[PDB]
């Protein structure tokens, strides 16, 4: 059960063409795309739960978090606009908030009582 | 020295295949008159703009009978006349005869399925080495189309392509200065021009077939502001409705196949661009059978 | 019918409206023995019964596909063909011989020539033509030299020397004139031979071997071209090799007059002396601004525009030049 | 080896690819040729008895071209050698192989000579019906019904009793095979000794587990259903018939639905109507809907061949109700089924059974959801009209004809058009001018390119019916309207409909009308416009005065000879050259 | 000689439905552009205009005999603004030339510059204004570059069996030739080869412009291989120097050309001497 | 407006003067007694939900992808 997530940029520097003659946001979804499709030649793929964070404001940076099928994840990563700033820092932190958004509820950080690998 | 052809024009409608040799002349004669053609080849505004027919053939008299005959109606076929039907060879050769016959009067596009490897996967190959017992018919048809004009243009604003957009093709003289008189390559230019499909999606994407691209309402629209164009038909994907408009009515996809297989029950639907681009779909469900 | 058809009915050869039937044969043959040798027997005799037409045989089958029959006849009829020679031979022997070195040279001379590009089995097909040139191009000298010799000697289903020695010569010229663009003894040579096969075909006056004119005419205006040992054209190009270019000036005042050399050559007879005038003599100062002049002047009349190098000649104008 | 033609060659032909082995398989004959007849037979056909992996392609072919061998064989007395090879090829497990393979073994067996048929192949039956593989059963079936008409008595006997052994097999592809091939064979059959023989366990077939089986079995009934006599046809087939009508599975049920006409016609009229009148309701009860439409379709067929005496009270009080209730199936397709024949019963009811029970069933079916029911109800209104007179249906169904008329689907609208003649014919003038006239003008302008050819067909007949001034009054103005639209289709609508006018319209109307309309629209810029131009000019040419006809055509199709468009030089070449 | 009421009506001619669904786009297309000049007063213009430049360029002074020479440093000047008005001078701007892979990777700007040449024809008269000059052309490498890319696309795309059915590509295939012999970019050898370009087939003089481009990868317009001839104050560019100036497998093509349609190209067989 | 699907037969503020007359002619004969086919492209070809949808028929006797299979 991993959790696999793609902190696409979408900072317009990704507008950059290439001699494919696409931008690098599309080298980025078709990146995401190719991955998935090798990814899934393995038996234990289908565990896995996508994840999708942008380089966009708070509200709208997290765009497939939890309780969000594969389709909705592919749709969302199919229309996205490179057209903000590349805010790295912020959206890392976004991303790594996410992640940890559910692990005091659940307590599996054993906080005070040694680390269990 | 055209009664002969007229006699094979009333011969295929009545669904009976021609023998080798009237097979042999009819491409040498398309093959002589397709040359003088460009790959963006220029259509004069009243014409009836069809779909993929797959080599149903009931279902080409029907659309006939919806659009009317040719020479009396302009049609323009955007590939796709082969494979996926019982009657691939009586649909091409009774298109290229009217081809021959009425060059003015109708224009077929090459499609993503006028290929030797298609053909000889998707059964058109098959359906030849039994209605002919040799792949000599074979030969000749997918010699001819090589020929087939890429793309077409309606009166400078509609573009007629089978598939869908490239992203390294961005203008029509780029189009009309391709080598089309070859086999659809894996990739490049034409393959992906008739193999890409539109999506709502932004920007470019690999395609979930084999080759070509998928393209956004973003490209699609640079590409029609760019190049001058209102609208580019396209005829590449299955339509339930018979025709979908397609990134606010920049792209239309039209389906003249009612049904693909015989099985998917789809309704199809041919434009019918009048004299003063008062565009017009006309829909029609498949013909009976016995 | 067919290759297998044809092996015990005896009748489809007279009756037939045959070089599919060879290259079914060949290609029967080639897959990995009585049915080989009938096989090969009945492409002979199909391939005789054209009359051992070289050109259409060449054309129409393959390169391996011919060598393979070329070789096959020669294990049949006979056995360094240089050292062989002994031309007073059967006649079969003879004209076989002659008949595979011939298209020995013709294939090297074909081979030399470009062809339309392959935009699409055939790879080793490709293979073995490339296998089959190169060793051809191996003893291309020996060939050549075999050649030479029987076209020398006159002491002839035997047929007329004449006509053999007409097309082996013709043969020679063209093999020669493609070995002679990097020597121009062997274009001197290739001349002496393409002028005795104008003469061969003068003095029978056939109309019955096969010789293409148009070509021969072509390659007999080369060679007078290349070692003259008439035409304005060929007076410009004699003149320029020697130096006569005020007869260069009179001879492009009548084309002027006339309208008859081309545009372009004009323009590059001016390139080739304003190159001279800017290398070496300072006498062709004058000479380079006439002839631009003449063809200023030809510009005119056929409606186009003046030349840079007219523009700058009439910087500092003097009497003279206007 | 090598040197021997015939086994070294088909052998390397066989290490080829396929194609060039369907290209031997027709060489076949060739090799047959060269070789001597004795040597074709002794050598070659050991040969093709065995050693075959090619199950894929050729074999059809292979059996196809033995079934060929006339002569190169040789005569019976060599076919009978040719024999053994086919049972080999027989034995194939795919099916189309054998298919082929019993059809060229009847060929041969009618080829050969009654001693040498009986004395060669009865051995070859018995092999086949005794093989260990049920493929060589299922291969025999068919050549049971061959030698019958020529063999003797006790071999006839013979072969009667080892058919009838062979349908006790345990495996039901035998019986299936046995079951398909009994029709034929009870055909030929001695009828007594088809009674005694089959009969029994005919039906003991039909009784038979295996669904499929029932199926064939059913196929038999309807194939055997008239070579039997009268009383014993009702004793031997009565029984079996409403076993099977009632039968569990609903393929048995729809099968028996489905060749019910055939079997009503052969068992006389009496019988049919006393034990088959619960049975044919029950079938159009049934709980699904293949029985149903099954039966639906041959209703009409059922009632038309009855015992006319007592036909209307049959109809009446069985199959009526039925009918109400199955116009109302939730399923559309036996709705569709139905409405194909429901109103051919109307001429054998008669005029008021009709007006009363008839006419809301049709008035349902018109204003039904699905398209393929008003396509159905739509196709028959003639004989309709007919028996009920144009005053009840004027009255009754001309709204809903009229609401037909608008419909989506141009197939259902074409089938409205078709009988405007026919209305026209048995109505009056005024009553259609003010009714549906401009509904007839409305079809000219309809997006379907058939329903206006249709609708200008009409027009010829309702002109060459209704008169010449009546269209002058009411049609013409309409299409010198159509003339000017701008959409170029409807033009040539316009064109249509002065083509089929023309010839119907008299000289003077057609002329002082038409001409002015016509000589305007070669003028336009549409390259279509002005060739169907020249085309018009070419057939309404002969029907026109011969001044006008000089002096107006001839200058403008001269201007259309040299117009740069290629069609359009054609044709007035062509116009030009009928006129002369 | 370069290139370049409704609702009242509408309402007449509307029967009562609108039978078709919609307008494509913004209705019918304009009646389209069309031009119209006496080509005398195009010629004259232009002669005008070039006749300025070569005052313009040309160095002052002096003595009583001696045409002048045109400035290489002026005439660069006019080589890199064509450059920069033509093409955006982009990319693969380096005088050395690259690969044909390079040439199929960019064919979108060898097209914008084919039809710039085509809708123009100003830039070759220009372009041999600059070639008048030696070292200047050789700047012009991306325009030579594209257009003989755009020509090569063209002649690989025809299918006509004679080259006349493409006037202006003959044409312009002729003129390029002839400039890049101009400038010094060809040696004399490939430079005559526009002479015979009218009566080869497609193919052929694709094959010629290959060996044009695959001579120009060898060797390059490299303005550093012009030695200042002091003896008249001009660059000349020696190929005897070079090594293999000739260009031994470009004319072994072009024998190979010349031999096949020899039938015709007799005469003209002696512009290709050494 | 972004999605705003303009309900034109609903509102005539919609309708733009280019083309007033014929989507005034549709109009009127819609609303007397006699947006579509803009469907998503995934929406488009999924030929499974539109069988699904119609009633069921009579019940039954190199690139990768070419669609139906
Ligand atoms: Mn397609
Ligand atoms: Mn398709």
């Amino acid at each position: 059960m991993p959790i696999l997530l793609f902190l696409i940029d979408t900072s317009a520097s990704m507008n950059q063409r290439s001699h494919l003659g696409t931008t690098y946001l599309d080298t980025a979804k078709g990146a995401v795309e190719t991955f998935m499709k090798l990814r899934a030649r393995d038996p234990a793929s289908r565990g896995d739960r996508y994840m999708l964070v942008t380089f966009e404001e708070p509200p709208y940076a997290i765009k497939a978090g939890w309780k969000e099928n594969h389709a909705t994840f592919m749709n969302e990563l199919k229309n996205l606009q490179a057209e903000g700033l590349t805010t790295l820092g912020q959206s890392l932190r976004t991303a790594f908030d996410l992640l940890n958004l559910n692990r005091l509820v659940t307590g599996i950080d054993n906080y005070g009582q040694g680390r269990n690998p | 020295f055209t009664k002969e052809l007229d006699q094979w024009i009333e011969q295929l409608n009545e669904c009976k295949q021609l023998s080798e040799s009237q097979v042999k002349s009819l491409c040498e004669k398309a093959k002589e008159i397709l040359t003088k053609e460009s790959n963006v080849q220029e259509v004069r505004c009243p014409v009836t703009v069809c779909g993929d027919v797959h080599g149903q053939f009931h279902d080409l008299m029907e659309l006939f009978r919806i659009g009317g005959k040719s020479p009396d109606t302009n049609y323009l076929f955007m590939g796709d006349y082969v494979n996926r039907g019982y009657y691939s060879v009586e649909t091409v050769t009774l298109l290229v005869a009217l081809k021959v016959r009425y060059r003015e009067r109708i224009t077929i596009l090459r499609g993503n399925h006028e290929s030797r490897q298609i053909t000889q996967v998707y059964g058109f190959y098959d359906e030849c080495l039994r209605k002919y017992g040799n792949a000599n018919v074979w030969k000749y048809f997918t010699d001819l189309f090589d020929y087939l004009p890429l793309t077409a243009l309606v009166d400078g604003q509609i573009f007629c392509l089978h598939g869908g957009l490239s992203p390294s093709i961005d203008t029509l003289d780029h189009i009309r200065a391709l080598d089309r008189l070859q086999e659809v390559p894996h990739e490049g230019p034409m393959c992906d021009l008739l193999w890409s499909d539109p999506d709502d999606r932004g920007g470019w994407g690999i395609s979930p077939r084999g080759a070509g691209y998928t393209f956004g309402q973003d490209i699609s629209e640079t590409f029609n502001h760019a190049n001058g164009l209102t609208l580019v038909s396209r005829a590449h994907q299955l339509v339930m409705e018979g025709y979908n408009w397609c990134h606010d009515r920049n792209v239309v996809t039209i389906f003249s196949a009612p049904n693909y297989c015989y099985r998917c029950g789809n309704q199809a639907a041919i434009m019918e661009l009048d004299d003063t681009l008062k565009y017009s779909f006309l829909q029609f469900d498949p013909a009976p059978r016995r | 019918t067919c290759w297998f058809e044809f092996l015990l009915e005896e009748s489809l050869l007279e009756k037939h409206l045959p070089v599919q039937l060879i290259v079914q044969f060949l290609e029967q043959a080639s897959k990995p023995n009585k049915r080989n040798r009938i096989l090969k027997l009945l492409a002979l005799k199909v391939a005789a019964h054209l009359k051992w037409d070289l050109d259409i045989l060449e054309k129409s089958l393959s390169v391996p596909v011919l060598n393979m029959l070329l070789n096959e006849l020669l294990c049949i009829s006979k056995v360094k063909h240089v050292d062989m020679d002994l031309a007073t031979l059967p006649p079969t022997t003879a004209m076989a011989v002659l008949l595979y070195n011939r298209w020995a040279i013709r294939t090297i001379v074909q081979s030399s020539f470009p062809v339309k590009q392959a935009k699409p089995q055939m790879q080793q097909e490709k293979e073995l033509t490339e296998n089959i040139l190169k060793v051809l191009k191996e003893q291309a000298a020996d060939s050549i030299l075999v050649l030479e010799a029987a076209l020398k000697l006159n002491k002839d289903l035997k047929v007329k020397t004449e006509e053999m020695q007409c097309q082996v010569c013709y043969d020679l010229g063209a093999a020669y004139f493609q070995q002679g663009s990097t020597n121009s003894a062997v274009y001197e040579n290739a001349r002496e031979k393409f002028f005795r096969t104008k003469e061969l075909i003068a003095e029978i006056g056939s109309l019955s071997c096969t010789i293409d004119e148009k070509r021969l005419a072509g390659y007999c205006q080369a060679c007078d071209v290349l070692v003259p040992s008439l035409t304005p054209y060929s007076q410009v190009h004699i003149c320029l090799r020697s130096g006569n270019y005020q007869e260069v000036i009179q001879i492009f005042i009548e084309d002027n007059l006339t309208l008859s050399l081309p545009v372009q050559f004009r323009q590059s007879v001016l390139r080739e002396l304003f190159k001279k005038a800017q290398q070496g003599n300072e006498a062709l100062d004058e000479i380079c601004f006439k002839v631009c002049a003449c063809n200023t002047v030809r510009d005119i009349l056929e409606g186009r525009t003046i030349s840079v190098q007219f523009n700058q000649l009439f910087l500092r104008p003097n009497k003279e030049k206007i | 080896d090598s040197l021997y033609p015939i086994a070294v060659l088909i052998d390397e032909l066989r290490n080829e690819d396929v194609q060039l082995r369907l290209n031997s398989i027709k060489k076949l004959s060739t090799i047959a040729l060269a070789l001597g007849v004795e040597r074709t037979r002794s050598e070659l056909l050991p040969f093709l008895t065995d050693t075959i992996y090619d199950e894929d392609e050729v074999l059809l072919a292979l059996a196809e071209q033995l079934g060929t061998f006339t002569t190169l064989v040789g005569g019976p007395e060599y076919v009978h050698c040719l024999l053994p090879p086919l049972e080999s090829l027989a034995t194939v497990e795919e099916t189309v192989v054998r298919d082929k393979a019993v059809e060229s073994l009847r060929a041969i067996s009618h080829e050969h000579s009654p001693s040498d048929l009986e004395a060669h192949f009865v051995p070859l039956v018995k092999r086949l019906a005794g093989g260990d593989w049920f493929t060589s059963r299922t291969s025999a079936c068919g050549l049971f019904s061959v030698c019958y008409p020529r063999v003797s008595s006790a071999v006839k006997a013979e072969l009667r009793q080892y058919f009838r052994n062979l349908c006790s097999d345990d495996t039901p592809m035998v019986r299936r095979a046995a079951a398909s091939k009994l029709g034929e064979f009870a055909k030929v059959l001695e009828l007594d000794n088809v009674k005694s023989e089959i009969i029994p366990m005919f039906s003991n077939l039909a009784s038979d587990e295996q669904d499929s089986v029932r199926l064939l079995a059913v196929e038999a009934c309807v194939n055997i259903a008239q070579l039997l006599p009268q009383e014993d046809l009702e004793a031997l087939v009565m029984p079996t018939l409403r076993q099977a009508a009632e039968d569990k599975s609903w393929r048995v049920r729809y099968m028996v639905a489905d060749k019910f006409t055939e079997l009503q016609k052969a068992v006389g009229p009496e019988i049919t109507k006393t034990d088959l009148v619960p049975a044919f309701q029950n079938l159009m009860k049934d709980c699904e809907a293949e029985v149903r439409a099954a039966a639906s379709h041959k209703v009409k067929e059922f009632c038309e061949n009855l015992s006319a005496d007592c036909r209307e009270n049959v109809i009446m009080s069985q199959i009526l109700p039925c009918i109400k209730e199955l116009v109302s199936d939730a399923n559309q397709h036996v709705k569709s089924a139905l409405a194909s024949v429901i109103m051919g019963l109307s001429p054998i009811l008669g005029k008021d059974n009709t007006i009363e029970h008839l006419l809301p069933l049709f008035l349902a079916q018109l204003k039904d959801e699905c398209p393929e029911v008003r396509l159905n109800i739509i196709s028959n209104l003639d004989c309709v009209n007919e028996v009920i007179g144009i005053r009840q249906l004027s009255q009754s169904l001309l709204p809903a004809i009229v609401e037909l008329a608008e419909d989506a689907k141009w197939r259902v609208r074409l089938a409205i058009i078709e009988y405007m003649p026919l209305l026209a014919g048995q109505l009056g003038v005024e009553f259609f001018d003010e009714k549906l006239n401009s509904l007839c003008m409305a079809w000219l302008v309809d997006h379907v390119y058939a329903i206006r050819e249709a609708a200008t067909s009409n027009l010829k007949k309702l002109v060459e019916k209704f008169g010449k001034e009546w269209a002058h009054a009411t049609i013409i103005p309409k299409v010198l309207a159509m003339s000017g639209d701008p959409n170029y289709l409807h033009r040539m609508t316009t064109l249509f409909c002065i083509n089929v006018l023309s010839e119907v319209c008299g000289q003077d109307i057609t002329t002082k009308h038409m001409l002015p309309t016509v000589l305007r629209m070669a003028g336009d810029p549409v390259a279509n416009v002005r060739f169907n131009v020249a085309k018009s000019l070419q057939k309404i040419g002969p029907i026109l005065d011969n001044s006008t006809l000089q002096s107006e055509v001839k200058p403008i199709l001269e201007k259309l000879t040299q117009d740069q468009d290629v069609d359009v030089k054609y044709f007035a070449q062509e116009a030009l050259t009928v006129l002369s | 000689g370069g290139q370049v009421a409704s609702l009242l009506d509408t309402n007449r001619r509307h029967i009562w439905s609108v039978f078709h669904a919609g307008v494509i786009g913004r209705g019918l297309k304009p009646p389209k552009f069309v031009q119209s000049r006496n080509q005398q007063e195009v010629i004259y213009n232009t002669q005008s205009l070039l006749s300025l430049l070569v005052h313009c360029c040309s160095a002052p002074g002096g003595e009583c005999w001696g045409a002048p020479i045109l400035s290489p440093e002026a005439a660069k000047a006019v080589a890199v603004t064509l450059v920069e008005s033509v093409c955006p001078d982009a990319a693969g701007a380096e005088l050395a030339w690259p690969p044909e892979e390079h040439a199929r990777a960019t064919v979108e700007r060898d097209l914008r510059i084919g039809r710039r040449f085509r809708e123009q024809p100003l830039l070759f008269e220009l372009l041999k204004l600059v070639a008048a000059a030696p070292p200047a052309l050789c700047y012009c490498s991306v325009l030579l570059r594209g257009l003989l890319a755009a020509l090569l696309g063209h002649w690989e795309a025809s299918r006509h069996p004679d080259t006349t059915h493409s006037p202006w590509h003959l044409e312009a295939s002729c003129t390029l030739v002839a400039v890049m012999a101009e400038g010094s970019l060809l040696p004399p050898a490939l430079g005559n080869m526009h002479e015979v370009f009218s009566q080869l087939a497609p193919f052929e003089v694709r094959l010629l412009l290959l060996s044009v481009w695959g001579f120009l990868r060898e060797h390059g317009p490299l303005p550093q291989k012009f030695i200042f001839q002091s003896e008249r104050g001009r660059f000349i560019r020696d190929f005897s120097r070079e090594g293999g100036g000739e260009g031994g497998p470009h004319l072994a093509v072009l024998h190979s050309v010349l031999h096949r349609n020899i039938d015709r190209l007799g005469l003209f067989s002696g512009r290709f001497q050494a | 407006n972004k999605d705003l699907k303009p309900q034109t037969f609903r509102n005539a503020y919609d309708i733009p003067r280019r083309n007033l007359l014929d989507h005034l002619t549709r109009m009127r004969s819609n609303l007397l007694k006699s947006q579509v086919h803009s469907v998503p492209i995934a929406q488009m070809g999924n030929y499974q939900e539109y069988l699904k949808q119609v009633p069921s028929p009579l019940r039954e006797l190199g690139m990768m992808i070419d669609e139906a299979d």
